[PDB]
């Protein structure tokens, strides 16, 4: 669970 | 990878439109700062930039082309060396000043107002200083903080250094552009690279400084924030 | 004189003026212990500081400086030339870092100190960027001497930076003659100095450890290690 | 410093 996962692929 | 097609002045290009906006920071009102309160500002500004970072990352060409698990490492690694030659590209017609903010201009004597913050203040007068001496171009700026992305944490790859070397013409482009002999070219470029030693040295110190004040819990931090500085072990 | 070198005489000067390899203290019989393995790093790393001063008065441009401004010089940037050296000998040899001849360490050896593992890979890391860019022993000594100079130069420098210029154009002579294109010169050129951002990070990262043993109280530090310990201030 | 002094050597 990373914040940086979701914040990447989501734009 | 389209990255590695791309034309010298549609890198430069590229780079340009990719620019991150120059966010305000929460603070509008007026009032002289104490030591939660300028930390408070810094990480609230910080974690509002890192989202933009992100999104900036991504138009840096070749950067879409990695894992995401790469992608990761790299923006964790390097997140405070980006936002550092952010805030000294900002602070360079600032002499003696820093902006963080358009709203936060803050100068030496306010940089005492946190513990062990006043050394960070000089090492990043000194950079904006040195890139003022220096005359930094805008899109040698983009390139150099573009370089530090795909560098920071490469040794931590034949694709990146593609890149990286792609970049490197670059900025070779720019200066023959500007009029510079093949002498002025290598010793600018040179010049230029040996600065991201320092930035990086800023960084190091800036996150044993963000570490302390997690550890004295001077300022809540954002979970995104604690995540990035997680990420180094301190 | 600094500045009026050619390119060869550049590199002859810092060839001659290289350090000697000394060696560790090291009996083989004695066990590894977190106090044995740091004290054979520190006292290598006290009897490399005489030497690695003496090297420094014999860079070109060095001795034009203030004392004062030479001490703060190696002060910032002493653990990373003594690094940039470690990598430099530990190049041929893979997975192993070669601190002396005699005391060749790998991967799991680190493991006895802790959090010596992670300045440990990221030294490996290193050495294997010098191998998989073939790096030369003219190239590695001008490295050694820009790491020297700007390290420090921002925390007169109109000087340094003129000799800094110099090592450069010496760097671009070097592979030109090794039949490098003018492409490939700049590329080679900024993938050297970007290897001087990573030992800037194994420094810092040195540094903490080095001062996390020193509260530790695991090593006894020589006194002029000491100094150079508290020339950065940590924690 | 012990530093000064073999600068000074
Ligand atoms: O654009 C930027 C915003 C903030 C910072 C920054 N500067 C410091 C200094 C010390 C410290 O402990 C943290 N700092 C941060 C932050 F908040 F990003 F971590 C730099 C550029
Ligand atoms: O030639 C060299 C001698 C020593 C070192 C070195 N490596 C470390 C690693 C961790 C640490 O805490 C200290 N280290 C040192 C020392 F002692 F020199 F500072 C590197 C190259």
């Amino acid at each position: 669970h990373k914040i940086l996962h979701r914040l990447l692929q989501d734009s | 990878s389209l990255a590695l097609s791309l034309t010298a002045d549609q890198m430069v290009s590229a780079l340009l439109d990719a620019e991150p906006p120059i966010l305000y920071s929460e603070y509008d009102p007026t009032r002289p700062f104490s030591e939660a309160s300028m930390m408070g500002l810094l990480t609230n500004l910080a974690d509002r930039e890192l989202v933009h970072m992100i999104n900036w990352a991504k138009r840096v060409p070749g950067f879409v082309d990695l894992t995401l698990h790469d992608q990761v490492h790299l923006l964790e690694c390097a997140w405070l060396e980006i936002l550092m030659i952010g805030l000294v590209w900002r602070s360079m017609e600032h002499p003696g000043k820093l902006l963080f903010a358009p709203n936060l201009l803050l100068d030496r004597n306010q940089g005492k107002c946190v513990e062990g913050m006043v050394e960070i203040f000089d090492m990043l007068l000194a950079t904006s200083s040195r890139f003022r001496m220096m005359n930094l171009q805008g899109e040698e700026f983009v390139c150099l903080k573009s370089i530090i992305l795909l560098n920071s944490g490469v040794y931590t790859k034949d694709h990146i250094h593609r890149v990286l070397d792609k970049i490197t013409d670059t900025l070779i482009h720019l200066m023959a552009k500007a009029g510079l002999t093949l002498q002025q070219q290598h010793q600018r470029l040179a010049q230029l690279l040996l600065i991201l030693s320092h930035i990086r040295h800023m960084s190091n110190k800036g996150m044993e400084h963000l570490y302390s004040m997690k550890c004295k819990n001077v300022v809540p931090l954002s979970d995104l924030l604690l995540e990035m500085l997680d990420a180094h072990r301190l």
